[PDB]
This record gives structure tokens, sequence and C-alpha cells, in this order.
């Protein structure tokens, strides 16, 4: 659930709709 | 049972030996058991008998470095223990958080976590461990950084690689950093707030 967004945001690299993505 | 007291009192008042003594209705070592398991921010008492009629007792307090949960606290070597609010809230220590046997571990984290973040001048307000082992810190500043369970300390470096970034980009578009979560192999999502 926390495990769950978790494993979306890792393995899908999924976020939440308004959140800026950056990638190093 | 005229008494004196030696030792770097911080929480323990005078009344608290007054009442554990007066408490038991005397043996030296009934006394110091007593006084250990009435008054748990004690680490170490003695108690030693002097004539004519005095009580001469060293005290050694637990030093909290954090508040553990909440409502207790934890000290530099990992011992957890309490004192009541009302001696404890005029104090600013940051927050360690964790499932209840897991102080040491939480401390050792949270020194790892706030020595690296220090190196750059961000402060730990929070450090919260789950069950799971998942790690959210707090900054001073309150910006939120989401650890997840893996390497904390490449996500956290993650975080101050991109920190700059993210304050121009905040102060162009006058927001707040609200949270970083670093749960990514490689990045970052970053929520915003508007400003206070």
């Amino acid at each position: 659930q926390e495990a769950l967004e978790e494993r979306a945001r890792n393995e899908l690299s999924l976020t939440r709709p308004g959140e800026t993505f950056y990638r190093l | 049972s005229k008494l004196v007291l030696t030792g770097e009192r911080h929480y323990t008042r005078n009344d608290d030996i007054r009442q554990s003594i007066l408490a038991l209705g005397q043996d030296v070592n009934i006394i110091q058991t007593q006084i250990e398991q009435r008054l748990p921010w004690i680490k170490q008492v003695s108690v030693r008998k002097q004539w004519p009629d005095e009580l001469k007792i060293h005290l050694v307090e637990y030093v909290p470095i954090a508040r553990w949960n909440d409502q207790h606290m934890v000290d530099a070597e990992g011992n957890t223990f309490s004192v009541p609010p009302e001696r404890t809230s005029k104090q600013v220590l940051p927050m360690l958080y964790g499932p209840e046997g897991s102080a040491n571990e939480v401390l050792q984290g949270y020194r790892e976590m706030g020595q690296m973040l220090a190196k750059d001048r961000f402060t730990l307000k929070e450090a919260a461990m789950t069950a799971r082992r998942s790690w959210q810190l707090t900054l001073n500043n309150d910006i939120k950084l989401n650890l997840g369970r893996g390497d904390t300390m490449k996500r956290l470096a993650r975080f101050v690689e991109l920190y700059p970034v993210l304050q121009q980009q905040a102060q162009t578009d006058g927001k707040r950093i609200s949270y970083v979560d670093l749960r990514y192999d490689s990045g970052a999502a970053v929520g915003w707030a508007p400003l206070p």
C-alpha cells in the first residue's frame, strides 16, 4: 500500500499528478 | 534522611528524590533501586550514607539526542527513556520514529544520513523508519524526503546533487518545495506547495 506506491514509482516510473520528475 | 544530591540534574527535581525515599515508609541498596524504578530517566544513581543524618546521592541522567516516537526519548548510545512532557517541551530536538524495538537501528540511520546532509548544510528535523524499513526524512526547511527501503545514501546524494535546480525552479514559479520522492532508479519526483 505504501509498499504499492513504492513499487509503482520504482518499477514503473509513475508519479502523482502535479509533481515534477527529474532523472539524474 | 537529610538529603544532598550531586550530579548534572536537568530533568530530576529534588522532590522526585524526596518522594522516592518517602515512598518506602533504611538501606542504601533499596533506595538506589527505588530511585531507578521511579525515575525512568535515571541511567545511574549511587547513594552513599554519611553521618550525621545525610544521604549523599549521585545522579546520572540519560541525555536525549532526540525525541523517540513522540512521548519518549533516545540518547546518543541507543537508550530509550521517557520524561514527563511538562519538563521536556521547551526543548527543540530532532524527532526519530521507529517500530518499538528499533531505536539503535533508527539512530544508526539517523547518524549516517544526518552526517551526509550536514556536509552541505541540510539538517534533519525528523527521521522515521517504518516496520518495513522504509525511510522518510524531514529537513529543517520542512522539505520531506521519501527514501523507501533501498540505498538511502545514494538517493540522498541525488537529493543534494539535484537541490539547486529545484530551488531556482521553486524561485521562478514562486512556490516552495514540499517533498522529494526518491523511490526511483535514477530520478526523483518533487511535490510543490504554495508559499507561506
